[PDB]
């Protein structure tokens, strides 16, 4: 059956159900990427799947977090100024 | 009088009743032309003391 639509929204966002509500997707504003999991899958047990980043860790709630840009943690042959931790949008 | 008792071969039961016919992750498959899939159960039944 479809799952439970219980414990699975999204702090600061909301999200729209596709393939017949078997798979959700999190709908975070303009400038925001969802926290790891982009889509959830709905496993035959009644819950979701569960909050896995790209480290497999446990993350119990989602939230949608700012979008930064990648940072230069490799350069040579001169200088590139200003070094920061992460990048907002529109630095330069 | 031996105190030891014989084997016994077990006996099939009969056939149980038909499992409702779904397809998985077809919603339900009732009155189209989606082919699914059912099962049935039996039980051995009556072996003991090392019998076939
Ligand atoms: C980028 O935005 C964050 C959000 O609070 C802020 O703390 C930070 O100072 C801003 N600038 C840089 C260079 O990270
Ligand atoms: C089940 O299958 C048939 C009846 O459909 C018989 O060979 C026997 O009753 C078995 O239990
Ligand atoms: C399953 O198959 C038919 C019903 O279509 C019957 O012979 C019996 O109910 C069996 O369990």
């Amino acid at each position: 059956g479809s799952c439970s639509l219980e414990g699975v929204e999204i702090k600061g966002g909301s999200f729209r159900l596709l393939q017949e509500g078997q798979a959700l997707e999190y709908v975070c504003p303009s400038g925001f990427y969802p926290y790891p999991v982009q889509t959830r899958t709905c496993r035959s047990t009644g819950s979701w799947s569960t909050l896995k980043t790209q480290d497999q860790k446990t993350v119990r709630k989602a939230e949608c977090r700012a979008i930064h840009c990648p940072r230069p943690h490799d350069f040579e042959n001169g200088e590139y100024w200003p070094r920061s931790p992460y990048y907002n949008v529109s630095d330069e | 009088n031996t105190a030891v008792p014989c084997p016994v071969d077990g006996e099939w039961d009969s056939w149980g009743e038909w499992s409702p016919c779904i397809r998985r992750n077809m919603k339900s498959i009732s009155c189209q032309e989606i082919p699914g899939q059912q099962s049935r159960g039996r039980t051995c039944r009556g072996r003991k003391f090392d019998g076939h």
